RNA sequence: UGCGAAAGCAGUUGAAGACAAGUGGCUUGUCGUUCGUUAAAAUGGCCU
């Protein structure tokens, strides 16, 4: 590929590359309103 | 006009409680003002003609006190979804304003009566009424620590009240119309603003003298002050926000707004701001994106320009791009 | 992919599915998705399967 | 088919309400109607493109 | 200064058994059926059926 | 206040339905758009608005299932061979039903539909059905999520209208009855929780040009039950 | 799932002399009209402004034709001798005509009875009269006096400028289309002179030596002008005084030119040229004045014109011949209650938030062979091939689709004598062409492979096989002799 | 080509099958009505069965089978069923 | 099947076991059987 890497294709097609209070209220409200 | 009948922030501006009508019955909902920290369940008023006349965040199981129009203060926890306790006066008169200091709730009545309740005891402590104050629609506790002396009551004309003597100790020239905001700024000043006028005035609570007059350029709906008196952000009738930066300094007798913020969409449609919140360097504005669902925005208000126009993305003619189909159908 | 209405023996088809159907099954609780395995046998040198579910409403390939 | 042709018949008594709609109700040419499931509330859509809305105070 | 890696995925790799007709599709839907869990020969892909993107 | 006064309609308002739970009113007409309004007393505002091009709509219905009451579909249809189904999510994901699964000759227009609930009656699993009024005497009932043709009920005459009745049986089991009227006045009732078989056939006393039947006093398609024990 | 791919019509490699876009556009100028005039049509001008009428100068009359009926709407007959030139003003309001007695007479157009003024020019015949193209109130008349004159039409007694200097028979004017002080005149000695009118005017600022006696000079750009005379035309850059193209694609002398710009055409500009041998040709100024189309007429063509750049209607090419006739080729171009009930059907989603679009586009109608190949009726597809009204490429593409797709034999199985005769009777015609003959070869080979007994029984396809044999004999003599020509010019490399 | 089954009381259709491609000239049944055979000008003989206990308790015929045996048409069909003849 | 060029050039096609049919064997044919060799058909066709 055109930015100094080489891609290769494995026979099982893996492409590889060789390169170079309120807090508890908030938590319980996001619980109870979901 | 706005569907949101009543709305108020918690202190620190993290949640917004708002009462809107839903097909002839009031409903009270709470939204977080930033999701990065929907809430689809409301308190439903079950009567078609019972409605909320005022609301106040308590400060620690978090709750709202909703002053109704049948002589009741409902106390409603928000994590659960029930009114936990129903304060009641002896009457059927609608209640015009409430406040609390610590655990000591105070409220005013349409028969110009003062009631005191104790949130720690769930009891009506005091009931009285004072002469020459006869059209009351606001009260505000002047803070002096755990002592809850000196109420500050408005009827178009603010009056300072000592509660040990149940009598009036100062009389402020109010407005020509009923007072709609009445809030204590420092330990020596309070701001007030009336219905249908664009003039706040800050009075000296020790002498009676008006320090200054603050001039919005549209009729004021709500106000918020930062906790150290250094900034006051009012929101007006035309959906704009106006920030008075450092209003309590020496534009000498009457001060204009320093900054003005309005929101337009990508189209040109101007959405209205209702009920913003300001603090140190942080300003949270609210609007309704769809018909009744509140959306919020945080702003560093000190570094924006004066005439600031927030842009929001809002659906106006956008082709329904389905994710399971390319653009050619 | 044909689906046989077993009451009247009536087929509904979906005809050009870029691979032969080597497995098909209904998927949802109400059966709103069909999941299919398409074997794509124009190349004989490899067994290359495409996994394709599709919503049963308009028979459009939701998440191939 | 004609203008203002809407009636609300009370039942079990099977008797039409005689005080509404009047001659000045802007019903229009009533081409749809809907009842609210909770509020006791009529919506009446006419051929001009207007949904008119009424609330029945019994509910 | 050159290094080798495997960076991109492979085949989906269903049940490669004989004598199983019908269910050879080992991919699953969620119970709140918003994301679709398919194995590969290199990883478990979790796509999302609403946006068609791989989310994990 | 007039509900669509905030955003005017560009056609006669052909159908109109409230939401089963939320304060929403859906209007729709021959200008091939459908609008949802948050209604209240004072300020009936417009929630959202979807313009289906080339598809004028004649019937539009809020459907909300009985199992989880969390779907909130809108089924809409006009004089077309398809029917749209918008899934409410507050872009907009709508699907199109356009396959009668072998029965396209008896259903040439999706105008008169009604949405109802049906129980499996071997599981206690309910699902929505849409019911299409076709040409000969036919009512084509099909699934509201998969669009599969479930059954069909043919009356003898000119089918003019139909309605859906429900009757409870036990704890958590009910039965769906389709009530379809000839133009002449004779009424069929089909039990359709089993195969779509007639259980009663009666005749309207008087009545010669029959346009519209409706039931009421319990759960209709316009007063729908949110919970299966409230049927 | 996809949609079904359409059956692709078999296109071969393209043969030489294909139909260019320029010649398709210029070939749809048809429905020729031939109007016999009293004498040779010498000049023809068009109305500029509503560019929809044209004046034809025959002998001793000028006829304005309309560009929608092609009949003479109006006519100007009160000339004493042969009228020579007739042009419209740039506002299209009045019409000047130079006459053989040296009397320029300018009428108003569309009113032949009000002669507006009669300039008495030279005693010699006045052969070209045209108004300025920038200015409105000056008229340039050249005559057989070897001197052109600029006349202010207010002061029509003495000419406001007298452009002399040419040695023989000035026959053409032209104005330069951005500088209004610049008049290029052309004479029968060659030598396009051109004059700055702020100067003396008795001397040109320079001269362009067309070697032949020029017949016309027109201006294409503000910079380049084209002069025709003799067998060629030349183009001249005017800022550099210098020739840059010359096309000599005629047999006899180019009589006239005119030019078109910006009109609805693949050609963005077009210069057409009329040349005394029958031909009028169109040259494209953007690729080096190459010829793109031409018309041949029934005699020597003396003058030509086309509809102007803004014609907006029926568009015309007119050519007047020296034979005395005129050839025009044109290219052409429930209840209020019910509506209130069915109001909304024209709305198309303007104020609406989301706009959904899934109406599929309606594609082209399928032909019977294509839907039979779709329905897998392969013998019916062959039958639908051999109907009479089928295009030759359509018969070829359904043969090729049955060849590639399935089986020739499947398409040919259930046949007999009466149902094979269409195939073989088309194979007679298809064996001649290069593009069909491979398919014709294998289809005939398969049908004689699996119908060799019907060959014995029926005598009335034996004769069809014999005719096919003589056809392949002629074609194999042709395909052998083509290889001989191929060798005999391979020898000449 | 359609073959329809009608409930006699209530005089109304139970189910319709789209069986043949052209007309259905003749159709017949067996003794206990577990099968209905049918035939016409498209020259196939269709068999509609209700023999399953679920078919008998649900009154649901299925389009069981289909045979191509005749050359041109079938204009007459009949059935006999006895102890040594069916 | 191997080498090839798209032409062509060299190589073929065994054994075991089980089962089915026909007349315990014999014949014939199969194999979701093994070892070795580089080695045509169930009226059954494509969506809106």
């Amino acid at each position: 590929n055109y930015d100094t890497d080489f891609i290769f294709l494995d026979i099982e097609s893996t492409l590889g590359v060789v390169g170079t209070n309120s807090d508890i209220f908030a938590e319980q409200l996001h619980k109870l309103s979901s | 006009d706005s569907p949101v009948l009543q709305s108020a922030y918690d202190p620190s501006g993290q949640y917004l409680c708002y009462v809107t009508v839903a097909l002839d019955k009031q409903r009270v909902g709470v939204q977080p003002t930033q999701r990065a920290t929907w809430n689809e369940n409301f308190l439903y008023l079950e009567d078609s003609k019972l409605k909320v006349t005022c609301l106040k965040w308590v400060n620690d199981t978090v709750a709202i006190i909703l002053g109704m129009n049948n002589g009741e203060i409902w106390l409603y926890s928000v994590l659960a979804n029930e009114v936990t306790y129903k304060f009641t006066t002896g009457n059927s008169y609608e209640i015009k304003d409430i406040d609390l200091m610590g655990n000591q709730l105070w409220c005013i009545d349409s028969s110009d009566a003062f009631y005191q309740f104790d949130l720690l005891q769930f009891k009506l402590l005091q009931h009285f009424r004072i002469n020459n104050c006869v059209q009351l629609n606001k009260l505000t506790i002047v803070p002096a620590g755990d002592s809850v002396a000196q109420l500050l009551v408005a009827s178009h004309s603010i009056s300072l009240i000592d509660i040990e003597e149940k009598k009036v100790v100062m009389t402020f020239p109010g407005h020509v119309s009923p007072v709609s905001t009445l809030q204590v700024i420092t330990n020596e000043f309070f701001i007030s603003g009336a219905e249908g006028d664009r003039f706040l005035n800050v009075y000296d609570i020790h002498s009676g003298m008006t320090k200054c007059v603050l001039v919005a350029e549209s009729d004021i709906k709500e106000l918020s002050h930062s906790g150290q008196a250094d900034s006051i952000a009012v929101t007006t009738e035309d959906g704009s926000l106006e920030i008075f930066v450092d209003p309590l300094v020496s534009g000498n007798k009457s001060k204009k707004s320093s900054k003005k913020i309005q929101i337009v969409s990508k189209d040109g449609r101007k959405v209205p701001i209702y009920n913003a919140f300001i603090n140190k360097d942080l300003l949270n504005v609210s609007w309704l994106q769809n018909a009744t669902m509140p959306y919020f925005k945080n702003l560093q208000w000190r570094e924006i320009p004066n005439e600031y126009t927030v842009e929001i993305s809002l659906n106006w003619n956008n082709k329904n791009k389905s994710a399971d189909r390319d653009l050619h159908g | 992919m044909s689906l046989w209405q077993l009451e009247t023996n009536s087929q509904q088809f979906l005809p050009r599915l870029n691979g032969i159907i080597i497995d098909c099954q209904v998927l949802g609780p109400q059966g709103n998705y069909y999941s299919l395995i398409l074997q794509m046998t124009e190349n004989n040198s490899n067994s290359d399967y495409q996994f394709l579910l599709l919503n049963a409403s308009d028979l459009t390939s939701k998440l191939s | 088919a004609v203008k203002d042709a809407l009636r609300l018949v009370h039942l079990p008594s099977c008797s039409v309400f005689s005080n509404w709609p009047t001659s000045g109700t802007p019903l229009g040419k009533v081409t749809s109607v809907a009842f609210s499931p909770s509020g006791g509330l009529l919506a009446v859509g006419n051929e001009q493109g207007k949904v008119r809305l009424w609330k029945l105070n019994h509910y | 200064q050159y290094k080798l890696s495997v960076v991109s995925g492979g085949k989906p790799a269903l049940n490669n058994l004989s004598s199983v007709t019908g269910n050879k599709n080992i991919a699953r839907l969620s119970q709140d059926q918003r994301n679709y869990i398919i194995p590969f020969n290199n990883q478990i892909k979790v796509y999302s059926v609403e946006t068609r993107q791989c989310v994990k | 206040k007039d509900a669509n006064a905030s955003h005017p309609s560009h056609s006669a308002i052909q159908s109109l339905s409230f939401h089963p739970s939320k304060p929403l009113l859906l209007t729709g007409g021959y200008d091939k758009t459908l609008r949802i309004y948050h209604i209240d007393g004072k300020t009936n505002h417009l929630v959202t608005s979807l313009h289906l091009v080339g598809s004028p709509i004649q019937t539009c219905t809020f459907y909300t299932s009985l199992s989880n009451q969390n779907q909130q579909n809108i089924f809409t249809a006009g004089r077309r061979r398809y029917m749209h189904s918008w899934d409410l999510s507050l872009t907009a994901k709508i699907e199109k039903f356009s396959r009668l699964y072998g029965h396209e000759s008896t259903q040439r227009s999706f105008e008169n539909f009604k949405v109802a609930h049906l129980q499996n009656s071997q599981t206690n699993s309910v699902h929505g059905i849409v019911l299409l009024q076709g040409n000969n005497g036919w009512i084509n009932i099909l699934h509201s999520t998969s669009g599969l043709w479930l059954m069909g009920c043919k009356i003898e005459g000119v089918i003019t209208d139909f309605c859906i009745d429900y009757q409870p049986i036990s704890r958590g089991k009910f039965r769906t009855i389709l009530i379809a009227v000839n133009a002449y006045g004779e009424v069929w009732e089909f039990d359709l929780n089993k195969n779509g078989h007639v259980i009663r056939r009666w005749k309207d006393q008087g009545g010669v040009g029959i346009t519209k039947i409706q039931v009421g006093g319990g759960t209709t398609t316009t007063c729908p039950a949110l919970q299966i024990s409230k049927i | 799932s996809t949609a079904r791919p359409r059956i692709i019509t078999s296109k071969a490699p393209l043969l030489p002399q294909q139909t260019t876009p320029e010649q398709r556009y210029w070939r749809q100028y048809t429905s020729a009209q031939l109007v016999k005039e009293h004498n040779s049509v010498t000049h023809i001008s068009f109305n500029p402004q509503h560019p929809h009428d044209f004046a034809v100068t025959s002998s001793t009359r000028v006829q304005i034709f309309s560009s929608r009926t092609r009949q003479v709407i109006k006519t100007f007959s009160r000339f004493k001798d042969v009228v020579y030139s007739a042009s419209f003003r740039s506002d299209g309001k009045l019409l000047c005509a130079g006459d053989a007695t040296g009397l320029v007479s300018v009428y108003d157009s569309y009113n032949p009875r009000t002669i507006l003024l009669s300039i008495n020019a030279s005693t010699h015949p006045t052969h070209v009269t045209k108004f300025h193209t920038q200015d409105n109130k000056i008229l340039a008349t050249a005559s057989d006096d070897r001197v052109t004159r600029l006349w202010d039409i207010s002061n029509a007694y003495e000419p406001q400028l007298e452009l002399t200097g040419a040695t023989d028979y000035v026959r053409t004017l032209s104005f330069i289309p951005a500088a209004p002080h610049l008049v290029a005149t052309g004479s029968y000695d060659g030598l396009i002179r051109l004059y700055d009118t702020r100067s003396s005017g008795s001397t040109p600022i320079y001269s362009l030596n067309h070697d032949q006696p020029v017949e016309n000079v027109i201006a294409v750009s503000p910079t380049q002008i084209v002069s025709c005379g003799g067998n060629n035309f030349k183009v001249w850059d005017l800022t550099s005084n210098k020739k840059l193209y010359e096309r000599g694609n005629f047999n006899k002398a180019v009589t006239c030119l005119d030019y078109v710009e910006n009109f609805d055409s693949p050609m963005q500009s077009a210069l057409i040229a009329s040349s005394l041998d029958g031909h009028v040709k169109v040259f494209d100024p953007l690729d080096n004045f190459q010829v793109k189309f031409g018309w041949k007429f029934s005699g020597p063509v003396l003058s030509c014109a086309v509809s102007p750049s803004t014609a907006q209607g029926n568009r015309h090419l007119v050519a007047g011949l020296s034979s005395g006739l005129l050839a025009i080729r044109t290219k052409k171009k429930k209840s209020n209650n019910f509506q209130r009930m069915m109001r909304g059907s024209e709305y198309q989603g303007d104020q609406e938030h989301i706009i959904h679009n899934d109406k599929v586009r309606s594609q082209r109608r399928m032909r019977a062979f294509e839907r039979n190949i779709n329905q897998f009726k392969w013998s019916e597809a062959l039958d639908n091939a051999f109907v009479p009204g089928m295009a030759k490429e359509l018969t070829l593409t359904v043969l090729q689709e049955l060849r590639k797709r399935g089986k020739v034999r499947v398409a040919l199985y259930g046949r007999d004598e009466s149902t094979l005769e269409p195939l073989l009777n088309w194979c007679l015609k298809g064996i001649e062409d290069v593009r069909s003959a491979s398919i014709v070869a294998d289809w005939v080979a398969v049908v004689l492979e699996l119908y060799g007994n019907t060959l014995e029984s029926s005598p009335v396809l034996q004769e069809l096989m014999i005719d096919l044999k003589t056809k392949v004999r002629h074609e194999i003599h042709k395909s052998k002799e083509a290889q001989r020509i191929e060798g005999m010019l391979q020898l000449l490399t | 080509g359609s073959i329809k089954f009608w409930d006699f009381q209530f005089a109304t259709l139970n189910q319709s099958f789209k069986a043949h491609d052209a007309d259905v000239l003749c159709l017949t049944t067996d003794t206990d009505n577990n099968y209905v055979f049918s035939a016409g000008v498209d020259r196939k003989i269709f068999q509609f069965s209700q023999n399953t206990n679920k078919s008998q308790k649900n009154n649901r015929w299925v389009n069981s089978s289909n045979r191509l045996l005749h050359g041109n048409d079938i204009r007459a069909i009949c059935a006999y069923q006895s102890k040594g003849a069916d």
